[PDB]
């Protein structure tokens, strides 16, 4: 396995850079390839011949190499850069390959982003069912942390809620979820729901009215 | 080019973990094909690749588990990983590989080429060193299939749309109750990716999990009608559900 740094930080709109050591007979051979992998998407080629860059790559990803040492640098740091990185290099044989280690790349700085946040009632086909799921969903939020309270005519529920954690999302702002399982009986007999989602001290609200859904 | 993985989401422990990857847009006999995996929180792990002419590279650690068969008619690549475990667990991903040798020749100590022979300081023919640089990087990833490997039952979701009572609008589908993970959803067979975001799923008491897929559209799209299309692979289901705002 190739050596990288675990962890490696940068602010954004500056410059850091991601190593990845080896031997004579990997990197020394002096053909590394760089890979960015962010979640939710397959990984992505970056780097290949120690220099080059694959298609789509912005020309702020620069690659080299010195001896049995290759440097990923990456200029202008945004927070879609937020990653996993990897090094690859042949062994022996170009139809062997050895991976780098990784590193995690945490871009410091990110302005602070409220949630999106909506609130679906439950569709006519599952109350035919006699069942009932609002579903309140909530996205584009940083930092990555949100606390949601539902209500239905001026009172907390607690029963029968199911939220997830928050998860990131491809473009480095965070998401999650809040579902209320109700049975179709108890979401007629209110007249109104509501998630509230608060995020860094601001609360977010959105209501259904089964009179009008 | 399209890499399309396929086989089995689910495996039980013991047996064998089985793969094909299916490609267009090139001929098999043309490009080296290899697979890639990564277990969850762990690094990328190469599995292996077979060239035009079946020259193999397998993971050292896994070589005696593994196999990588070629199949041009079919234009297919499978993968095999006998008694599967937990460690197997994983998204496994079909790659296209750019594999290419470079003979390298050099001169000794003490030599230089001129014309075309390693020519010494008093002008004696000296023989060339040899050398070999290897080039292997993947120049394309598939969309990956996650295996798991337990003895988990199965149970296909149900699919209801999601709507707003009543400028841009606002959709989406309610992938409920299933198991296990993991659900994938594209709307209108991948031609709708602008705007789409499809939630982590949730998991009730119950074992079941449920997750929600929703895109936002521009307003002047009354009375279009928008298809999420889900996919449960351990139970083999596929769910295409037609949305369309009130």
């Amino acid at each position: 396995v190739l050596n990288q740094p675990s962890s490696v930080s940068g602010s954004l709109g500056q410059r850091v850079s991601i190593t990845c050591s080896g031997s004579s007979s990997n990197v020394g051979n002096g053909y590394v390839s760089w890979y960015q992998l962010i979640p939710g998407s397959a990984p992505r080629t970056l780097i290949y011949g120690d220099t080059s860059r694959a298609s789509g790559v912005p020309d702020r990803f620069s690659g080299s190499r010195s001896g049995n040492t290759a440097t990923l640098t990456i200029s202008s740091l945004q927070a879609e850069d937020e990653a996993d990185y990897f090094c690859a290099s042949a062994e022996d044989s170009s139809s062997n390959a050895v991976f780098g280690s990784g590193t995690t790349l945490t871009v410091l700085g990110q302005p602070k982003s409220p949630p999106s946040v909506t609130l679906f009632p439950p569709s006519t086909e599952e109350l035919n069912g006699n069942k009932a799921t609002l579903v309140c969903l909530i996205s584009d939020f940083y930092p990555g942390s949100v606390t949601v309270v539902w209500k239905a005519d001026g009172s907390t529920i607690t029963r029968n809620v199911e939220t997830t954690r928050a998860s990131k999302q491809s473009n480095s702002k965070y998401a999650a979820s809040s579902y209320l399982s109700l049975t179709s009986s108890d979401w007629k007999s209110k007249g109104s729901y509501s998630c509230e989602v608060t995020h860094e001290g601001s609360t977010v609200t959105k209501t259904v009215k089964p009179s009008e859904c | 080019v399209q890499l399309r993985e396929s086989g089995p989401s689910l495996v039980k422990p013991s047996q064998t973990l089985s793969l094909t990857c299916t490609a267009s847009g090139f001929s098999l006999s043309d490009k080296a094909v290899g697979w890639v995996r990564q277990a969850p929180g762990k690094a990328l792990e190469w599995l292996g690749n077979i060239d035009t002419g079946g020259i193999t590279g397998y993971n050292p650690g896994l070589k005696s588990r593994l196999s990588i068969t070629k199949d041009n008619s079919k234009n297919q690549v499978s993968l095999s990983v006998s008694s599967a475990t937990a460690e197997d667990s994983a998204t496994y991903y079909c790659t296209t590989v750019h594999q290419k040798t470079l003979e390298v020749r050099s001169c000794p100590d003490g030599s230089r080429l001129i014309g075309n022979d390693c020519r010494n300081e008093d002008g004696d023919d000296v023989n060339y060193i040899t050398t070999f640089d290897y080039e292997w990087y993947v120049d394309a990833w598939g969309q990956g299939l996650l295996v798991t490997v337990s003895s988990a039952s199965t149970t296909a979701p149900k699919v209801y749309p999601l709507s707003s009572c009543c400028s841009t609008v606002t959709l989406g589908c309610l992938v409920s109750s299933y198991m296990p993970e993991p659900v994938t959803v594209t709307w209108n067979s991948g031609a709708l990716k602008s705007g789409v975001h499809t939630f982590p799923a949730v998991l009730q008491s119950s074992g079941l999990y449920s997750l929600s897929s929703m895109v936002t559209v521009p307003g002047s799209t009354s009375g279009q009608t928008f298809t999420c299309n889900v996919a449960h692979p351990a139970s083999s289901t596929k769910v295409d559900k037609a949305v369309e705002p009130k």
